[PDB]
């Protein structure tokens, strides 16, 4: 079997950053080259796996998180990084074994007079721990204390992203694919 | 579009500064404007940009805590301020459009900034009569001396930009005192000598000087 | 840390194509930008997204990119083409990246004699007890010259202060020497002299006080 990488870096829809989706790739075959030498992604940088030599391999199972960031948010996508991102909204370990793929999507994910269907969290009672997602959604308050707007010192958490298809490439849309490679000691099951 | 940039400035050590670049049109509409700058002889470095739309900056690793872009209410007007000024950030700046591919597209005049101890010094300008030499026939020249200023730059025009044919700013000469000094000549038709009247008019931002010398035919 | 890599210089013969390389870590995956800045001027967008030019840019500019070099390409070169060509790419961890830069010089231009003016100082000066002579240089090439100041006669050692040559927008250069004195010093000697020396040749216009 060969792996349903199209059926991901190719899906038609994306969701957000907060909300990020995962999908688990297993029992298949995975030509990475499809991918590693593509012009097709303007980031593409590997963890303690060398994109080269990753079709000569195996693992038990191949993990890929889905999700939409600004441009100037990419950078967040990395162990050991800090901001409304990467604490709040997906984090990756600080021993991280994986890829993550980025590629612009402006003429997809932007509109001429402006899209912010696409969120994140800018708001949260301590941040999240490596691959830990949060879809709650609760009128944030400073002293954690339940409100309900119009309420004083009550904003909702999360943000909207201004996506046009006008600005500076650093406030444009970007879909994200990091790929996480599970090392279990039962047998690979996806290898090259 | 084009942009339009605030005066040249000069700053003491250790303080800020604030220029400011207005869109032509009177908005940003839904583009972004980035922040550029260069020291003398050297080149061009990325400090921030802001989406006015969006309301939201960002900036350069290296100007990371020093800088601040933001926008006016109307948001027709941005703004970049500069702290804890050193003589390092003596250059010039440029606020620019951004492309949609990631480059600039464009370009403001740019604002010259001087951060220096230095007093800064508004200039003496004196008249460069045309010589007596050439009364009827053949071309003329006369000029303004802008004399003794602090810092650079200093712009001249004639008879309030009406006259540009023939006229001709040279650069300033850095004296060993640590001022300025250029000249500015004109060359005109030795019959207009006596038939029109001409005045360079000399902008010195620095030090909030104008000046309107009036340049007639010398008369000993 | 993202960093790109262009020559410092570049010469090429009037007509000739010049091309100037930039180096970066798989820069084909990037968009090059590049620039174009005469002296003192603002950088002009000669060629953006890898090869197209935006309207108002001969066609004679030309980009490419492709591995870990991008190249800007100029047809049949103008001394008009002369400035510092600056690359220019945007990466999600450094932001917007330049290249330190590339000076471009055309070879062979046709040598142009300096024309020499010599004003005598304003007796408006003398009101501050200073008098100043004013010798501007320009119209010549090559952008090379010495300047000297005679008094009556001999050399001037003193208050002599002269600028480097640089670029007119006809591309020829121009400079200038200021030489300045006391009201009586110029009013002492019968007369004084700029003399411009270039490409082995000299240019000197003399100036008195009575000569009004
Ligand atoms: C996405 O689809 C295109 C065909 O339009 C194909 O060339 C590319 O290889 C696909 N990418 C993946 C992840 O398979």
């Amino acid at each position: 079997n060969l792996c349903p990488f199209g059926e991901v870096f190719n899906a038609t829809k994306f969701p957000s950053v907060y909300a990020w989706e995962r999908k688990k790739i297993s029992n298949c075959v995975a030509d990475y080259s499809v991918l590693y030498n593509s012009t097709f992604f303007s980031t593409f940088k590997c963890y303690g796996v060398s994109a080269t030599k990753l079709n000569d391999l195996c693992f038990s199972n191949v993990y890929a998180d889905s999700f939409v960031v600004k441009g100037d948010d990419v950078r967040q996508i990395a162990p050991g990084q800090t901001g409304v991102i990467a604490d709040y909204n997906y984090k990756l370990p600080d021993d991280f074994m994986g890829c993550v793929l980025a590629w612009n999507t402006r003429n997809i994910d932007a509109t001429s007079t402006g899209n912010y269907n696409y969120k994140y969290r800018y708001l949260r009672h301590g941040k999240l721990r490596p691959f830990e997602r949060d879809i709650s959604n609760v009128p944030f308050s400073p002293d954690g204390k339940p409100c309900t707007p119009p309420a004083l010192n009550c904003y909702w958490p999360l943000n909207d992203y201004g996506f046009y298809t006008t600005t500076g490439i650093g406030y444009q849309p970007y879909r994200v694919v990091v790929l996480s490679f599970e090392l279990l000691n039962a047998p690979a099951t996806v290898c090259g | 579009v084009q942009l339009q940039q605030s005066g040249a400035e000069v700053k003491k050590p250790g303080s800020s500064v604030k220029v400011s670049c207005k869109a032509s049109g009177g908005t940003f509409s839904s583009y972004t404007i980035s922040w550029v700058r260069q020291a003398p002889g050297q080149g061009l470095e990325w400090m921030g940009g802001i989406t006015p739309i969006l309301g939201i900056a960002n900036y350069a690793q290296k100007f990371q805590g020093r800088v601040t872009i933001t926008t006016d209410e109307s948001t027709s007007t941005a703004y970049m301020e500069l702290s804890s000024l050193r003589s390092e950030d003596t250059a010039v700046y440029y606020c620019a459009r951004d492309t949609v591919m990631g480059g600039m597209d464009v370009w403001g005049q740019g604002t010259t900034v001087t951060v220096s101890s230095a007093s800064t010094k508004g200039p003496s300008v004196f008249p460069l009569a045309p010589s007596s030499k050439s009364t009827s026939g053949g071309t003329s020249a006369l000029g303004c001396l802008v004399k003794d200023y602090f810092p650079e730059p200093v712009t001249v025009s004639w008879n309030s930009g009406a006259l540009t044919s023939g006229v001709h700013t040279f650069p300033a000469v850095l004296q060993s005192s640590g001022l300025y000094s250029l000249s500015s000549v004109v060359t005109v038709p030795s019959s207009s000598l006596g038939t029109q009247t001409y005045i360079c008019n000399v902008n010195h931002k620095p030090s909030n000087t104008k000046v309107d010398k009036k340049v007639e035919p010398k008369s000993c | 840390s993202y960093e790109l890599t262009q020559p410092p210089s570049v010469s090429v013969a009037p007509g000739k194509t010049a091309r100037i390389t930039c180096g970066g870590n798989n820069i084909g995956s990037k968009s090059v930008h590049w620039y174009q800045q005469k002296p003192g001027q603002a950088p002009v967008l000669v060629v953006y997204d890898d090869s197209d030019r935006p309207s108002g840019i001969p066609e004679r500019f030309s980009g490419s990119n492709s591995g870990n070099t991008a190249t800007l390409t100029i047809s049949r070169v103008e001394a008009g083409d002369e400035a510092d060509y600056y690359c220019q790419v945007w990466d999600s961890s450094s932001d917007y990246v330049f290249g330190t830069g590339t000076k471009v010089t055309v070879l062979g231009q046709p040598k142009a004699n300096p024309t020499v003016t010599l004003f005598p100082p304003s007796s408006e000066e003398f009101q501050a007890n200073k008098a100043t002579l004013v010798c501007l240089i320009s119209d010549f090439y090559p952008g090379a010259v010495t300047v000297a100041w005679k008094a009556d006669g001999s050399p001037v050692k003193a208050g002599v202060e002269t600028t480097k040559p640089s670029k007119q927008s006809n591309n020829k250069y121009a400079a200038s020497s200021y030489l300045s004195l006391t009201p009586e010093q110029w009013k002492s000697h019968r007369s004084y002299s700029c003399q411009v020396t270039h490409e082995g040749s000299t240019v000197e216009k003399t100036v008195a006080p009575t000569e009004c």
